[PDB]
């Protein structure tokens, strides 16, 4: 195009394919999180760190 | 109080005794289980105080067994070193360092000039204090009375006795006080405090009569150390608790009889101070509201880790009681690798623990 049209530049063609990680990333990110947190929860205690996996799941 | 032989039987409680070994009481138990419907005339806190030498645990379990209370025995310094699994921490010895090592009392007997013994008396305050809170949690959540052999309150007679002797340094008795003006003020004071008198003599006479292998062959109990903690014992601690605890004194030179003492107990009118509001006996224990009685119960059953965390004094002046860096490092590595202590108690799997994978119960009060 050769004209700098603001409209088009907003409107969604349809050509940006999501990737791999776009719709899986947050909650595989936050279930390692989770794991993480019952781990540290896990470690505080000074209990071993795999101990409980009801807490983790 | 009243004893077994004129009750004609046991005594009964009130309401049901609260599991506070299992279950906390926080404010959302303390909506629904109140504390002061299972209290009666045998929920008092006594204190047998005396010599070194004097029958006390005998005559502590004669009066738990005869006015239906819970005998607290003595505390002794085998409650750190053997874990929750059985397994004696002196055995570790040859692998801490000599600045680290165990101190018990068999160790003072022997060799009360070490440097170790300054932070054994604060060993001793810590099995004290923790042991008087326990018995206010049998008080506040069971409605039961106690009895303590010996009492958190009459530990400085201990440490002024080594002190007057040259075993501590003016350090060690500055540390010990700031110790105790940070902790005696959190917790209530005995209703009741008996002193089974015992002259300086007897005392050496008991203490050879016992034939224990390291009261014998010590040089610790002279006729000064005896006398000094007996003199400090009837004209400061005695003074003390006697503004608020009645007080008791006991010839025991004899081999003392049981029942003459039970009836001394039971003629005291214990009514008699609650007339007076700001009266300065049994102070501690005047909770006008139920509010007030929950609020005590939830000092001691939920808030007994803020009492502990309360010795936390920092006082790096003394070189006898500060723990080198390397030294602490080995002594880390040492104590948290041993088969009784690699994590908290419940979750060893190494001396015999099952179903770890799904266990989350941590417990009330456990020392980590
Ligand atoms: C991002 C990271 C992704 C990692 C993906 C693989 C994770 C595998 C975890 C399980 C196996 C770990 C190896 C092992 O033996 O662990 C036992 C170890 C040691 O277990 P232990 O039984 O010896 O416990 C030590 C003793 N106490 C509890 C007293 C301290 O446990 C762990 O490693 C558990 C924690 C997992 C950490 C995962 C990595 C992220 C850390 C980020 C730090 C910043
Ligand atoms: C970021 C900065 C680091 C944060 C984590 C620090 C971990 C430090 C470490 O390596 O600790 C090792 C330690 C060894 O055990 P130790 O504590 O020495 O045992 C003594 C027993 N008395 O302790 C352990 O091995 C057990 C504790 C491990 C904690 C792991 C936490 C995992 C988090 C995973 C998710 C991360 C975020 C993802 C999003
Ligand atoms: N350094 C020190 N020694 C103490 C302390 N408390 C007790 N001891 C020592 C001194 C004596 O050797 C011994 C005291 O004996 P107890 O008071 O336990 O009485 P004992 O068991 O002899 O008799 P009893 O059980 O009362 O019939 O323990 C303390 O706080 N510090």
């Amino acid at each position: 195009s050769a004209v700098n049209d603001p409209l088009e530049l907003l409107t969604n063609k349809g050509t940006h394919e999501p990737s791999f990680l776009s719709p899986i990333w947050n909650p595989i990110a936050c279930g390692v999180a989770g794991v993480g947190a019952a781990i540290f929860i896990n470690w505080g205690f000074r209990k071993p760190v795999f101990s409980g996996i009801q807490k983790h799941i | 109080i009243s004893g077994k032989t004129m009750r004609g039987g046991p005594r009964v409680p009130k309401a049901a005794p609260y599991p506070y070994k299992t279950k906390k009481y926080s404010v959302f138990n303390a909506i629904f289980d109140k504390t002061s419907k299972r209290f009666d005339e045998n929920s008092k806190v006594i204190c047998v105080e005396g010599p070194i030498a004097a029958g006390k645990s005998k005559f502590a379990k004669e009066l738990a067994e005869e006015l239906d209370m819970e005998y607290y025995p003595a505390v002794d310094l085998d409650l750190i070193y053997i874990n929750s699994y059985g397994y004696d921490m002196r055995k570790l010895d040859p692998q801490l360092p000599p600045s680290c090592r165990s101190y018990d009392v068999r160790n003072f007997c022997l060799d009360p000039s070490h440097d170790l013994a300054a932070q054994f008396q604060i060993r001793m305050y810590m099995l004290r204090y923790s042991q008087y809170i326990d018995a206010l949690q049998h008080v506040l959540s069971t409605g039961q009375g106690v009895v303590l052999e010996r009492s958190p309150y009459s530990d400085f007679v201990f440490m002024e006795a080594m002190f007057r002797q040259g075993y501590l340094s003016r350090g060690a008795r500055s540390v010990y006080n700031e110790l105790r003006q940070n902790t005696i003020g959190e917790l209530l004071k005995p209703h009741l405090v008996i002193y089974l008198d015992l002259p300086v003599d007897a005392v050496k006479k008991q203490i050879k009569a016992r034939n224990v292998d390291y009261e014998v062959q010590s040089k610790v109990f002279s006729d000064a150390y005896l006398s000094d903690l007996e003199q400090l014992y009837k004209q400061q601690y005695l003074k003390d608790i006697s503004t608020h605890a009645e007080l008791l004194i006991y010839d025991w030179t004899a081999g003392g009889e049981t029942e003459v003492v039970v009836e001394d107990i039971e003629r005291i009118d214990f009514n008699q101070f609650e007339a007076d509001i700001h009266n300065k006996k049994m102070l501690d224990w005047r909770f006008p509201l139920e509010a007030e009685w929950c609020e005590a119960r939830i000092k001691y059953c939920h808030e007994k880790p803020d009492l502990m965390n309360y010795f936390n004094v920092p006082r790096f002046d003394v070189p006898e009681l500060v723990r080198s860096a390397d030294d602490g490092k080995v002594w880390r590595d040492v104590w948290f690798n041993a088969p009784g202590m690699k994590y908290r108690p419940g979750y060893n799997a190494d001396m015999g623990d099952e179903g770890l994978l799904t266990k989350t119960k941590i417990g009330i009060n456990q020392g980590i």
